[PDB]
Formats: structure tokens, C-alpha cells, sequence
RNA sequence: GGUGAAAUUCUUGGAUUUAUUGAAGACUAACUACUGCGAAAGCAUUUGCCAAGGACGUUUUCAUUAAUCAAGAACGAAAGUUAGGGGAUCGAAGAUGAUCAGAUACCGUCGUAGUCUUAACCAUAAACUAUGCCGACUAGGGAUCGGGUGGUGUUUUUUUAAUGACCCACUCGGCACCUUACGAGAAAUCAAAGUCUUUGGGUUCUGGGGGGAGUAUGGUCGCAAGGCUGAAACUUAAAGGAAUUG
RNA sequence: AAUCCUGGAUGGAACGACCGCGACCGUAAA
RNA sequence: UUCCUCGUGGCCCAAUGGUCACGGCGUCUGGCUCGAACCAGAAGAUUCCAGGUUCAAGUCCUGGCGGGGAAGCCA
RNA sequence: UCCGAUAUAGCGUAACGGCUAUCACAUCACGCUUUCACCGUGGAGACCGGGGUUCGACUCCCCGUAUCGGAGCCA
């Protein structure tokens, strides 16, 4: 009954991506970011920006014919934060409220097995 | 240009650098059973009524 | 951010969803449900042949979505497209994996983690790397709080697990293996083989990945899809 | 001054004196 | 003088402990001296779970959790309203609240 | 993209992002603990090989072969040097974008040497337990790592056995920890920093107010960087330790 | 008699110790 | 000696022939706080000298002065 | 000489024949901060020059000036 996509939220600090794909990931629909909905470079990571992005994405989804979506929430990962930014949960609640259906949230942040090397020096980012 | 009525049911506490802002837990009159948290500027009570120009947003709670 | 682009183009509208058609994904016969979902491609022009862009696709799907039960809820399955016959493209097993939530919930401290891997091949000339995991268990009547193993127990457990996996994959072709994995009988065999070494809770296996496929052999594929 | 940097200064001085003496040696 | 008998850390009988990096400032700190915390959190919120359950197919589901082990340096932990500072006597308190 | 905010930077020649692969080199997450091994430095993926070691057990053997040790020797983090390889990441230098009164600093983006490895050098560190090694005695308490003993103990096997894993009691040897001070200490604190004016168990090293000074000079080692050894003139009444109230 | 549940923070800048006289020099605090 | 160039508020520098002349630093006044930094504001010019060209010359033309630079070669 | 492009507020830049024309910077104020920077809201400001086509020219046609790039060159 339901036609499923994959939302693939990447909630970084400094930005948030919401962009839905087909079940395979090769075919993408409706990539929207927080910096497409605001004019600061300061609020690109804001929950409001993420919410508006998710709203536009859900609009395009129902324009195409997608009704449900699986969620893969992601942070920067690698050597970087590994914890998600503020605009992930907001986007999720937004595209839940908009009319889409949800199924099988997963957290897919790339985690290393003792990675190469973090940046900042051994003495840290100093401020 | 739609707006939303919301009834206050619980005052949480003051907020802001200088104490001129208050947190409130409002319950929507229409679309009831929805309870969002909002910032408020002026003197506010429970059973007061606010007109949200934007309803799909929550304020960072302090607790 | 919207108006911050100083130059959009280094030197100096058409909707693409009118150009696309849908395609239904069919799973093999070692799965209670066949209709996995739908996929998109562009209309097959005379020079692209959308089936070719669609052939080597991989789709990740929950084994709960394939079987009905929510006990197979973590247990992702990667299915690889192999053939197209009129809008019902057919898939085969490409790999298994766990969810990060399950792995992390399993991984607790004050218990010993045990990992094993084998790189065995099957009768159908598939080459698979199977990963097994286990965690030590704190017995009932136990008062000391950590329950670690003694690093020879770990090695013996790992030997047992590796030989069991090489024994159980040899003989299973690929679909026989999938039907062995879904009911989680490998875990029961590992538990019965290790209970004389160490308790070993949470003997869920781990991801499976394909390294080397044989040539296509459409017949064995269509033997699945009835 | 920090002893590490006093030491570094003294070392650079010892080096310059080594070479100004190699001039004559 | 000496402040702590462990001196800052948990290195009795090792010599060297193979540093880790702080999650905020990327400072190299020995793993024993680091502060380890474990931030386990439901993925969405306690607030949006109602909307998610209402808009969800597959009832009963789970709403799984997120797990990451946080390593902070001393400076960052003291700045972030963690192990803040204690009296000479309560410094010896080795338990949590 | 980055930031507190930005800009440098990349972007309709499609950047960021998605999927599927491939290559390279590094690293060995989570498990990871007041836990382990090692003379220390140090050592965390699997498997195999090579040799080594401690503890325990022992109604085995030798029989004082021992302890500490000037001279002398092996090992010795990181950086650095020579030569090859390798060269992803990060990144002394350097270039840049900011901030700033200035900022050739902190922040950001790039980025050589280096970071890895082979064969040699160097021989330094808050190389710290800032506590030399050996030995005996002196207070309680519990936990833990390894070994061993005992228990009709629990569980699993094949109800059963032997095991293995747990529980109880005990013990040797470790990493440590809690409480107290008989005692010690200037105190902070210490089961050793105690058994020291009621002053002697054995033994090696080092210091004698602060600076000048780990400087100058001479030797010696080193490719070099530098290391080891190491004064004097002159100057000075205080430097310094631990605690106390502000 | 019904009844499934939750806790959570970022953040710019912020130097110094004090005076006067055309000449060297002169004056000042606890 | 020849040739080229420049001459501008106390300092550095700029200008369409077209307002008794842009900027920055310095100075002065007030403010913030004692001084710097910072916020506001003011003042200061016969554009090197002597001549001419145009309705108008800082500028357009000639000579002098001073500062700098290039050339001064074959023997 | 040929081809192509460009000239737009103080600078730069964008545009459909149904607008004396949007934009970030410059400046005029109002705001916000202990102040400084950062930041937000309203303004006032311009289609290279001249002819032609058109219910309507920045825009199209012709000519000319200036600039850039590439090609060419018998007084
Ligand atoms: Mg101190
Ligand atoms: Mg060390
Ligand atoms: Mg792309
Ligand atoms: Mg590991
Ligand atoms: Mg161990
Ligand atoms: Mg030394
Ligand atoms: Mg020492
Ligand atoms: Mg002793
Ligand atoms: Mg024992
Ligand atoms: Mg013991
Ligand atoms: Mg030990
Ligand atoms: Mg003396
Ligand atoms: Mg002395
Ligand atoms: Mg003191
Ligand atoms: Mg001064
Ligand atoms: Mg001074
Ligand atoms: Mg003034």
C-alpha cells in the first residue's frame, strides 16, 4: 500500500541535509538544506531551517508519489563529532507532521576502528 | 496568514539574559492534546491565551 | 547563504520525473514476503538501456520487513539486482548486517567481547566472509561483578566458532545458508559447542559479505523466483 | 623567563660562539 | 604540593596508557586520565515520540537509542558543567551521585 | 564548507550530498577496568612459528654458589640526523583569511620536513611513585589478577560423570584500595616517608644559602644537533617549603 | 474497571601602573 | 654637463583644467575609565618659487631651485 | 579590417518589449549590545552617446566611442 523512500538526514553542525532517495539510493529526490531556507550562514544548523527543509522535501515527495520513508540519521562522524546536530530531530518531527509515514529509523554515523588522526594538535583547539 | 490559539496550563520559569522572558507549556485549544513549550515576553498566567503565528516550533527548555 | 554565491558558474528548467518509470523489487524464495518496494529509473532510451543502470543496484531492507516478525528487526539484508523481466526486477542475496543500536546495546563493559571471522567458500563457488560475535555471561549465583574470560578460553571459543562456520557454510550453497541464518540455528550450535568453555550470552552472529561471485547462471536465480 | 627558553637561548649562543671561534681555529 | 594520590588519573602499575582525543577540543589526553562518560539517548526526543508513533507504520516498534562514549579533557569538562570543582574533603569521594 | 561571527576555499565545466566499486597508507575504537605483562622505555585486531619469563606446586637436585655495587656494558618515549622505500592522515617551517592598537600568536584554510618502514646514529625527558636496591618486624578491613588446596556446595553436559564456569573457606605471589595513627613528619600527608637524640640490619648514588651556572675553559663521545665531565671572578640577605586568615 | 514508557550544553574583544623640568636633573608611597 | 621624474595641512600619499583640495597618521575638544585603546566631533592649505595660456588653473606652457634616478662609450 | 563580448547607482553586478530597473558593498537615519565590532529595518541614489522599428526599447536594427580576446594585413 505504501511507497517507501529513504530520507537520509545528515545533521551536521553548521548545516543540515534532508534528501530522500529510493530504496536503492541511486535515485534521489528532493535534496534540501538549511542554508537554502535562511540568509545568515549562522542558522544553517538551526532547527527551524531543518524544519522548513523537511517540509519542502515532503511536499516534493507527495508530488512524486512517495508516501512513506525510512530514516537514516547521520552525524559528521569519522574523526569528527560523532554526535548529531540540532537539526536532525527537528527535520524528523517535521516530515512526520507533514503527512509522510515513517518506518525503521536507524543511526548510521560512520564510526571508525581507531581512525587515522584527529585535527587540532595534541594540545587541542585553543580558545 | 493563519494563526493558532493556545491556552497556558503551566508556567515553568523565567528565561533570558535579563529576566524579561518566560517559558510556558501551552495546550492548543483546537487540535487539543498537543502541548508545546514557548517563550513569552510579557506578564503571563496560566489559563491565559496566546496567538502563535507559528506553531511548529519548541523553545530550548531550561531544566 | 542563498544570495552568497559570487559566481554560480565557473565560466559565465525540465522536470526529470516525467522522464522516469517505476520498477518493483522482488526478493528470492528464502523470504516470506517478495514485494520489497519500488525503484526509479529513466525511460530506456536507445543509448542508455535503463536495465543496465538498474542491473547492479543494491537495496538494503529489514529482515522484519521480509519475514513479518519484529524479532528479525535489526538484521538488515542487502539484496543485489540481477535480472529484469517487465517491471518486476529480481534480486539475490548480497549480504547481511546488524544495526548499530543492537551492536552497541550488546557491547557493555565488565564482560569480555569475543570476535571471530572466517573467509570460506560455498558449493556454488561463492566466497563469503562470515563474522561471529559473542559476549561473556555472568552466571546465576555469581557475586563478582565483571565475568571476564581468561584469554585461552577466548582462543578456544574462537577456534570452535571458526570451525563451526567453515563446517556449516561448506555444504550450504547460498540459499541454504540464508535459510540457516534466518532461524538463528548457528547461534544455537555455537552455544552448545562453547557451553563447556564459557557461558557466552548474545551469540548473535554478525554481518555477512560477499567477496567473489561466480558467473551469472540465470537458472539458479530463476529457481528462486517462481 | 621560562627555563626552557632560557636554555634555548643559551644553546643558540653556544652555537654562535662555537662558530665565531672556528673562524680562528 | 601534591593534590591527589592518583595524581590525576588511574595509572598504578602501567607506565604508559596510549592517549585518546577529547571530543570537543581534540586535545590528546591519556585514556586513564580521561573522564569517560556514556551518552545514551533516545534518537528523537521525549516530545516528538508521540508524533512519530502516530505517523509510524509498524506499530509496537521500538524507537531505538543512540550510544556514544564521550571523552573530555579536564578543561572542557570543567567548562561544560561536568566534574566542576570540589572541596578538599569531597575530592576523595569516588562514587557518583 | 568552516566560525562566536566571518572571510580565504570549492561550486551550472554540476560543488556539498546519495549509491556502487577500486587503490593507497596509517591506526587497532567500542569491549578498556583504581585490570594484565615487561628491567624500564613500553606493550591492545586474528592465526602460525621462534625462543624467553614470572607466580604457584613439588617428601626433585646443587649446595652458600649470595646482597649492593666505582670502572665497564646492553636496552633506552618523543623530537632530531644519514641513506633507501613509502607517503593516506595530521602537520614544527611557510603561505594565506581574519581578529587585534599591533598579532609574522591563539581561530580558519592550504601545506613542505616529519609522522610509517628498513639499515644505522643519537642516549635525552615532570624517562615521576618527583620516594635507590636487598632483608626483618610492626594495625585492622574487604575487594581484585594469577596459581594451588579443600568443601556430600550451584549449574551445564550423557538425570548422572571428569571437566569448564560460579559460590564458600584457606593459602602463596602480585597491581592497588578503605579506615586509624601506636608511630613518624615542618606540615601537606605516610603501613611506609614507621621500628630514628631510647640516635648503628647491609649497601650504591647525590646535596650543603640564593644567583652567576649546568655558564666559560679543557678533555671525551657524537655526522651534526648536542651529550657526559665541569669551575672562577663577581654579586647578594634573604631565595625557598608547607600551611593560616584576608 | 482501563492503562506500554522516557531528559539535554556550546560561544568574540577586555594593555598598563601612574609625575615634572630646555641641560644633566628634580619630586613622590606603604 | 645632458636626459627623465617629483615637489601638496606637522608626516606619508592621491587628484577629470570645472567648488579657496580626497584619504590615513599626528594635534585639539568632549565622552567612556587614571592613562592607552574606543565612541563622537572640530581645527589646520597661499598645492616649491617667478612668469604666461583659458570664463576658470593644484593640474595646461617656460625658466630657476632643491630631492632622486639613467648616461658618461672606442681608444 | 573580420568575429565575439562588455559598458548599468559612488564600485561592481542581474534582467523577458506589459516599470525612470533587483541586488552585496559605499552612505542617511532608526534599531540591538557595558562599549567596540558583528547584525536587522526603511530610504535617496544608475541602463556608454546619437538615429530608426514598434498599443510599449536597458533590452531589437543602424552608426560611433572606449575596453578585452582571437584572427587577419601588397598603396
Ligand atoms: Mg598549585
Ligand atoms: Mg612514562
Ligand atoms: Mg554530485
Ligand atoms: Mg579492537
Ligand atoms: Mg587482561
Ligand atoms: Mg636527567
Ligand atoms: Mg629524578
Ligand atoms: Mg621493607
Ligand atoms: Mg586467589
Ligand atoms: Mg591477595
Ligand atoms: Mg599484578
Ligand atoms: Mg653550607
Ligand atoms: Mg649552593
Ligand atoms: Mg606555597
Ligand atoms: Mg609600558
Ligand atoms: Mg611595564
Ligand atoms: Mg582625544
Amino acid at each position: 500500500s505504501q511507497v517507501f523512500g529513504v530520507a537520509r538526514i545528515y545533521a551536521s553542525f553548521n548545516d543540515t541535509f534532508v534528501h530522500v532517495t529510493d530504496l536503492s539510493g541511486k535515485e534521489t529526490i528532493a535534496r534540501v538544506t538549511g542554508g537554502m531556507k535562511v540568509k545568515a550562514d549562522r542558522d544553517e544548523s538551526s532547527p527551524y531551517a531543518a524544519m522548513l527543509a523537511a517540509q519542502d522535501v515532503a511536499a516534493k515527495c507527495k508530488e512524486v508519489g512517495i508516501t512513506a520513508v525510512h530514516v537514516k540519521i547521520r552525524a559528521t562522524g569519522g574523526t569528527r563529532t560523532k554526535t548529531p546536530g540540532p537539526g536532525g530531530q527537528a527535520a524528523l518531527r517535521a516530515l512526520a507532521r507533514s503527512g509522510l509515514r515513517i518506518g525503521r529509523i536507524e543511526d548510521v554515523t560512520p564510526v571508525p576502528s581507531d581512525s587515522t588522526r584527529k585535527k587540532g594538535g595534541r594540545r587541542g583547539r585553543r580558545l | 496568514t493563519p494563526v493558532t490559539l493556545a491556552k497556558v496550563i503551566k508556567v515553568l520559569g523565567r528565561t533570558g539574559s535579563r529576566g524579561g522572558v518566560t517559558q510556558v507549556r501551552v495546550e492548543f485549544l483546537e487540535d487539543t492534546s498537543r502541548t508545546i513549550v514557548r517563550n513569552v515576553k510579557g506578564p503571563v498566567r496560566e489559563n491565559d491565551i496566546l496567538v502563535l503565528m507559528e506553531s511548529e516550533r519548541e523553545a530550548r527548555r531550561l531544566r | 547563504a542563498v544570495g552568497k554565491n559570487k559566481r554560480l558558474s565557473k565560466g559565465k528548467v525540465v522536470d526529470p520525473f516525467t522522464r522516469k518509470e517505476w520498477f518493483d523489487i522482488k526478493a528470492p524464495s528464502t523470504f516470506e514476503n517478495r514485494n520489497v518496494g519500488k525503484t526509479l529509473v529513466n525511460k530506456s532510451t536507445g543509448l542508455k538501456s535503463a536495465s543496465d543502470a538498474l542491473k547492479g543496484r543494491v537495496v538494503e531492507v529489514c529482515l522484519a520487513d521480509l519475514q513479518g516478525s519484529e524479532d528479525h528487526s535489526f538484521r538488515k539484508i542487502k539484496l543485489r539486482v540481477d535480472e529484469v523481466q517487465g517491471k518486476n526486477l529480481l534480486t539475490n542475496f548480497h549480504g547481511m548486517d546488524f544495526t548499530t543500536d543492537k551492536l552497541r546495546s550488546m557491547v557493555r563493559k565488565w564482560q569480555t567481547l569475543i570476535e571471530a571471522n572466517v573467509t570460506v567458500k560455498t558449493s556454488d563457488d561463492y566466497v563469503l566472509r562470515i563474522f561471529a560475535i559473542a559476549f561473556t555471561r555472568k552466571q546465576a549465583n555469581q557475586v563478582k561483578r565483571h565475568s571476564y574470560a581468561q584469554s585461552s578460553h577466548i582462543r578456544a571459543i574462537r577456534k570452535v566458532i571458526s570451525e563451526i562456520l567453515t563446517k556449516e557454510v561448506q555444504g550450504s550453497t547460498l540459499a541454504q545458508l540464508t535459510s540457516k541464518l534466518i532461524p538463528e540455528v548457528i547461534n544455537k550450535e555455537i552455544e552448545n559447542a562453547t557451553k563447556d568453555i564459557f557461558p557466552l550470552q548474545n551469540i548473535h552472529v554478525r554481518k555477512v559479505k560477499l567477496l567473489k561471485q561466480p558467473k551469472f547462471d540465470v537458472g539458479a536465480l530463476m529457481a528462486l523466483h517462481g | 623567563m621560562r627555563a626552557k627558553w632560557r636554555k634555548k637561548r643559551t644553546r643558540r649562543l653556544k652555537r654562535k660562539r662555537r662558530k665565531v671561534r672556528a673562524r680562528s681555529k | 604540593p601534591k593534590k591527589r594520590a592518583s595524581n590525576g588519573r588511574n595509572k598504578k602499575g602501567r607506565g604508559h596508557v596510549k592517549p585518546v582525543r577529547c571530543v570537543n577540543c581534540s586535545k590528546s589526553i591519556p585514556k586513564d586520565k580521561a573522564i569517560k562518560r556514556m551518552a545514551i539517548r533516545n534518537i528523537v526526543e521525549a516530545a516528538a515520540v508521540r508524533d512519530l508513533s502516530e505517523a509510524s507504520v509498524y506499530p509496537e516498534y521500538a524507537l531505538p537509542k543512540t550510544y556514544n562514549k564521550l571523552h573530555y579533557c579536564v578543561s572542557c569538562a570543567i567548562h561544560a558543567r561536568i566534574v566542576r570543582v570540589r572541596s578538599r574533603e569531597d575530592r576523595k569521594n569516588r562514587a557518583p551521585p
